[PDB]
């Protein structure tokens, strides 16, 4: 089909109820994909949530290092545009997984981290603070981390971080965006702030470099962000958008991406809004 | 170990 046609069907299906029914029918975890490493005794407490685990096939491995991390490669292709948007989707680090988190960032010289959670919710810790408050310097697994800049906007905090390899003396800079106006299991507090943030993240991509995206579990709010970026690329290229195909494609790489029906409805509505705003 | 809440 076409962008126009897909948007007609999405509009109609939003009004029907059919897009939500097909969403609830979709598997959360792809049947047949092995999940073994994540459940080993030495790895169980490296998962923030017992039921949010990486598939073996797309699990991120540390270079020449056997340590496990709960993280998944997630790549979204737009073949008609010879385009692949790469991500590493991961959980909020735990105190004892900060070393592995920063090792992924170092291994792959990732320049952009997108964090879609506050540190705490309702008196409980949802992500370890794996960076230091400026101007402190923090050690994690033989990386020193310092926050060189910290600036708050409405909806998010932008930090520039310096990662130093203690073994080698090498340095790497990372941009870190913490979206703080988006509670777990919910929709963003403001749709317009969210859309602007997504387009800002797009603009900060480095060629063929994955964006590291995480939340607390790294599936709900991350899935929404990924869905939206994908849809923005498609809409700008006049290509059809099937949100269910996009969610399925993510879930073939990391189970459970896009947690709630309310999140799926939100992103479908936002996709329609962007198409219509942009339509000439 | 806890499940991710709904």
């Amino acid at each position: 089909d076409t962008l126009e046609g897909s948007m007609a069907q999405l509009k109609k299906g939003l009004e029907s109820g059919t897009v939500l029914i097909q969403f609830e029918q979709l598997y959360r975890k792809k049947p047949g994909l092995a999940i073994t490493f994540a459940k080993l005794p030495q790895n169980l407490d490296k998962n923030r949530y017992k039921d949010v685990l990486p598939y073996d096939t797309t699990r991120v491995l540390l270079q020449g290092n056997e340590d496990y991390i709960n993280a998944s490669y997630v790549n979204m292709e737009i073949p008609a545009a010879n385009l692949v948007n790469k991500y590493i989707a991961t959980q909020g680090p735990l105190p004892h997984t900060c070393a592995q988190f920063w090792q992924v960032v170092w291994d792959q010289k990732l320049s952009l981290i997108v964090m879609l959670t506050t540190l705490t919710e309702r008196g409980r810790t949802k992500c370890h603070q794996y960076w230091p408050d400026p101007p402190d310097v923090m050690n994690h697994g033989g990386f020193h981390i310092q926050c060189q800049s910290e600036d708050c906007t409405i909806a998010y905090v932008s930090r520039e971080m310096l990662v130093t390899n203690t073994q080698t003396g090498e340095e790497h800079t990372v941009t870190h965006l913490q979206y703080v106006a988006w509670p777990a299991h919910g929709v963003p507090d403001d749709s317009s702030d969210f859309l602007e943030f997504v387009n800002y993240v797009r603009s900060l991509r480095v060629d063929s470099e994955p964006v590291l995206v995480h939340s607390s579990a790294g599936i709900g709010r991350t899935g929404v962000l990924v869905t939206m970026e994908t849809a923005m690329c498609l809409t700008e290229r006049n290509l059809p958008i099937y949100p269910l195909d996009i969610v399925r494609k993510m879930r073939d790489q990391r189970a459970m991406m896009v947690q709630t029906s309310s999140q799926y409805k939100f992103v479908c509505e936002a996709i329609l809004r962007v198409y219509e705003e942009g339509l000439v | 170990f806890s499940a991710y809440p709904s």
